[PDB]
RNA sequence: GGCCAGCAUCAGUUUUGGUGGCAGGAUAAAUCCAUAGGAAUGUAGCUUGCCUCGGUAAGUAUUAUAGCCUGUG
RNA sequence: AGAACUGGCGAUGCGGGAUGAACCGAACGUAGAGUUAAGGUGCCGGAAUACACGCUCAUCAGACACCACAAAAGGUGUUAG
RNA sequence: UUUGCUCCACACAAUAUAGAUGGAUACGAAUAAGGCGUCCUUGUGGCGUCGCUGAACCAUAGCAGGCUAGCGAAUUGCAAUGUCAUUUUGCGUGGGGAUAAAUCAUUUGUAUACGACUUAGA
């Protein structure tokens, strides 16, 4: 028929497969692999090469990513580990803004007293560009 | 230039106290940016001032200070007690105390 | 206890637009246009499809499943007076005092009077809603038919006749006189 | 850290920031509390105005003016929110509430700050979706304020004056990240953006 | 009381000079502690034979963990329990991926919906059910078919510093 | 030769972290491996009208161009 | 109003139950440090706007045993058997 | 009767802190949704991107904070405010500036226990 526009919701939905960054507890941090779905509060992970075990771990204490990888409900860690490099998850990962400015900002807290000076010190020079790149009114 | 500081402003919120009771002898320190006791425990026997100001000139000075140390952690969000030499006045509930570093560990 | 999931399927006729953004839905066609906003409710639609419209919800109880079927059902009622239209006919019961009822318009708008009834003195006010036209059968000489392209501007205005012409103090058994609502039609029909 | 903190009181929970207000209020900190009249409160409508006209019917019964006082502006609802959480009739309460000042609206010495909003005292994040909730401004002026029309027309005034500002600095970030890209591609970006900057 | 722990109890009448080898009992009890697992045998077994803990002994207690303890199954249990006025027998089912966290599951949504406390609780039988036929409670029904994709759609982020300097988005 | 501080080295009581060695259990259970059967919320392939090499529609087909369970070692 | 058994108040402060002769904790030289009891941890108020699974929307909701009350009878309110 | 008073300029003394030591850094609306970018017939429009904390952003290189137009920086002995910012109020110094009322006593009665009120008088 004719034309019809809807803007509603895109949602990052938990389903078999997808991928979950794990932010309480043991496994801080760490990627993980959604592979069964026990009820609306509590799923079944797995994430081999990030180095988690296969747990049963709330909602609450993961974050669902923006990417998914295909395996079939209720994989065993064998198999996720293959899909894991199969479906090329972890340098997917590494190519979004999320996971860089998780990167950045331990790179940040990282940093010792010199290269606490190495900045401000080279940030009199970036400092000093932008009023000459926007050299005008 | 105007960095100047080598403290941490922390507030001196109540003496301890049970309900209705207080006891003066030890009182709360809120250092600021500290948020469980684990790395409240930093801040453990680094000695606090309450600089103040008199009218009365003493020594050529017109600011009195108070010291004290940081005794233990306070329960489960960083709070700390504090012994100080002359206890607080009362007077200052809510008023800046400075965490200085000077016995170090670091 | 709470559903994981409930769908329902708004059908779009042809040649009807519909516009949704943030639960706010502006529904056009050949005839009129109509815009009811619904953000009380947690209701996700989305198109599938441009010739239907599914809506859903996540997560809900039993009191929130009973209000998704009430939504597609508001949106079915806006593209069918969209399409068609609606049409109230509405039936003048007197026992001996005729009811004379005419179409004024005063300062504001449209009132409709009625007089005469039971041989009161009171002329009886009760605004048109606007999108409703107000329309008397010619060839039956005691009917009015209502008009409009929503059900609700048509039906409350309806209702407005039979709550105004009551009566009081009297059995309402014996005393059956008022104007009533007999026929709830489309307008293309 | 901020010695003046103004507070954005739209969408937020009436007695959940009054109470993380009185505990910051007694630490000193001078809190701002500014356009009280979007504040919100759980319950319907009609059930906080029920829990309000009980409020009203307790005066003194020999001399009205004696007992207590049913202050009618959503600045004064929230102040009395306030009052009941500081122990108001000491020295240390009486100072605590000398470093508090509520208005509605947002007034010519507010409006050009910045305003920082209580997460944990919003109520998006705390009222579970599908409750019925009731906004400060339409309570109070159903039990007897008269300014709400007021306080409605100069935020609307303010809207298109802070509406004229965001504009000319949107389009100074457009000029400042359109000139920035090209004093990226340098050595010291390559230098410092592996510092985490 | 505490985090669960599935123990089973073999118990025995101590023995007298007529009957030198009476007959062992079991039990497969889930209770907090080696302590609660002793007294919960004399409790269940007490109200089946005459016998007290005066009267015998118990032969063995063990830990029983799982040999599939990351795989969900379908529990079904069943319960007896005493309400306010009167007892019943119940019949629910659990998801959960191990055996002693459905009889925490249930215990906790027995406390809730019922308000039936530890003590006013007897389970009876609590078995995983083997085929997608057997499961005859709608709540657990959902969760068996194909394509379970469901959204989060109001995410919270809670806060550690009291103020923030933007109005949050609940997106996820 | 005094008071008052600060730091060391100890002592008495205590509080809070880091980390190493063992021991037990179904000599943890698991995972992982090996193998044999089995089924479905049915993979491939195959068979049907649509038709984007079966896709989406379902009939066979129990690992195949995914896998899963269970027993045993 | 009257007895049996103990415990207490009287004769007794203390922490808790807002408050109270009797209830809960615990009985007291003067101080310092440490740890708890009963009760508590949004704020007044020292201490988690902790965590976990549910139930509940009340036009007089409900919240600390003694204790400051509530019943038969009901309700396709909702949840579970 | 240039002593009065007002204001603006350092030389002061002085009193008082509910408690300054990098920066209070500004759209609005919605949360079952938005911000920003980008073109396009200019929309309740296509397209890209971002969130998952402000642990950000801006500032910050020197005697308590320099310079000759590259040098001054020590012994304040191993910590002891190691200061210093304001709100006021008087007094000098000179730069301007303005040149009144109220009350009591007498009176009035629209007022009145007394006060108060309301009136009138060079």
């Amino acid at each position: 028929s004719t034309d019809s526009i809807v803007k509603a919701s895109n949602w990052r939905l938990v389903e078999v497969g997808r991928v979950v960054l794990i932010k309480k507890g043991q496994s801080a941090g760490k990627l993980a692999a959604i592979v069964e779905i026990i009820d609306q509060k509590k799923v079944l992970i797995d994430g081999p090469k990030a180095g988690v075990p296969r747990q049963a771990i709330n909602l609450g204490q993961v974050v669902l990513t923006p990417l998914t990888f295909a395996l079939p409900r209720g994989a065993r860690t064998a198999t996720v580990s293959k899909k894991w490099a199969a479906a090329a998850v972890c340098e997917k990962w590494a190519a979004s803004s999320w996971a860089k400015k998780i990167a950045q900002r331990e790179r940040r807290a990282a940093l010792t007293d010199f290269e606490r000076f190495q900045v401000m010190v080279l940030r009199k020079q970036k400092r000093y560009t932008v009023k000459k790149a926007l050299a005008k009114a | 230039a105007e960095s100047h500081r080598l403290y941490v402003k922390g507030k001196h919120l109540s003496y301890q106290r049970s309900k209705r009771v207080n006891n003066p002898n030890v009182s709360l320190i809120k250092i600021e940016g500290v948020a469980t006791p684990q790395d409240a425990q930093f801040y453990l026997g680094k000695r606090i001032a309450y600089v103040y100001r008199a009218s009365k000139e003493v020594r050529g000075s017109k600011i009195r200070v108070m010291w004290g140390k940081v005794t233990r952690t306070h329960g489960n969000s960083g709070v700390v007690r504090a012994t100080f030499r002359n206890n607080l006045p009362a007077k200052t509930f809510g008023a800046s105390v400075r965490i200085f570093l000077y016995p170090s560990n670091i | 206890m709470k559903y994981i999931q409930t769908e329902q399927q708004i059908e779009v006729p042809e040649g009807v637009t519909v516009s949704i953004k943030s639960r706010i839905v502006k529904v056009v066609g050949p005839r009129g246009t109509l815009t009811k906003n619904l953000k009380h409710i947690d209701v996700t639609f989305t198109k599938v499809n441009n010739q239907l419209i599914k809506v859903a919800v996540h997560n809900g109880g039993r009191k929130h499943v009973a209000a998704l079927r009430t939504v597609k059902s508001l949106v079915d009622n806006m593209i069918t007076g969209v399409t068609k239209g609606y049409k109230y006919k509405m039936r003048y019961v007197y026992a001996h005092f005729p009811i004379n009822v005419n179409i004024v318009e005063k300062d504001g708008a449209k009132f409709i009077e009625v007089r005469n009834f039971l041989g009161d003195k009171k002329i009886r006010n009760v605004p048109v809603r606007d999108g409703v036209t107000i329309e008397f059968s010619t060839n039956v000489k005691d009917e009015i038919v209502l008009s409009g392209n929503s059900v609700e501007d048509v039906s409350q205005n309806a209702a407005d006749l039979q709550q105004i012409c009551r009566v009081r103090n009297k059995d309402i058994r014996k005393f059956l006189d008022g104007i009533y609502v007999s026929h709830k039609g489309f307008i293309t029909e | 850290s901020q010695p003046v903190v103004v507070i954005d009181a739209k969408d937020h929970l009436l007695g959940r920031l009054a109470s993380t207000i009185a505990k910051q209020v007694l630490n000193g900190q001078k809190i701002v509390v500014v356009r009280a009249e979007a504040l919100n409160i759980s319950g319907e409508f009609f059930r906080n105005k029920l829990k309000y006209h009980d409020f009203l019917r307790k005066a003194t019964a020999f001399n009205k003016t004696r007992g207590p006082f049913h202050f009618r502006a959503p600045s004064r609802i929230l102040y009395k929110a306030i009052r009941g959480m500081v122990s108001h009739k000491t020295a240390r309460g009486k100072a605590a509430l000398e470093r508090l000042k509520i208005f509605e609206g947002i007034p010519p010495p507010y409006d050009k700050k910045k305003r920082v909003v209580v997460p944990q005292a919003l109520r998006v994040l705390r009222l579970k979706p599908g409750r019925k909730y009731t906004t400060l401004g339409k309570l109070s002026t159903s039990v007897g304020w008269k300014y709400e029309d007021v306080v409605a027309k100069l935020e609307d005034k303010r809207k298109v004056r802070s509406a004229e500002y965001y504009a000319k600095k949107r389009a100074f970030t457009k000029k400042v990240s359109s000139a920035s890209a090209a004093a990226s591609e340098s050595d010291v970006a390559k230098q410092l953006a592996s510092f985490g900057y | 009381m505490a985090h669960f722990k599935e123990y089973q109890v073999i118990g025995r009448r101590l023995p007298t000079e007529s009957v030198p080898e009476p007959k062992l009992f079991r039990m497969r009890i889930f209770a907090s502690n080696e302590v609660i697992a002793k007294s919960r045998y004399w409790y269940f077994l007490q109200k089946l034979h005459k016998v007290k803990k005066a009267s015998g002994e118990i032969v063995s207690i063990n830990q029983i963990n799982e040999a599939h303890p990351t795989k969900v199954k379908n529990f079904g249990v069943w319960v007896r329990y005493d309400s306010r006025s009167g007892t019943h027998n119940m019949y629910k089912e659990i998801r959960d991926v191990s055996r002693v966290a459905a009889v925490e599951t249930l215990y906790q949504d027995m406390a809730a919906r019922h308000r039936a406390r530890f003590r006013s609780i007897h389970i009876l039988k609590v078995a995983e059910i083997e085929k997608t036929a057997d499961v005859k409670r709608q709540y657990v029904k959902q969760f068996l078919t194909k394509d379970l994709k469901f959204p989060l759609p109001h995410r919270v982020q809670k806060s550690t510093k009291t103020f923030s300097y933007k109005r949050p988005s609940t997106f996820y």
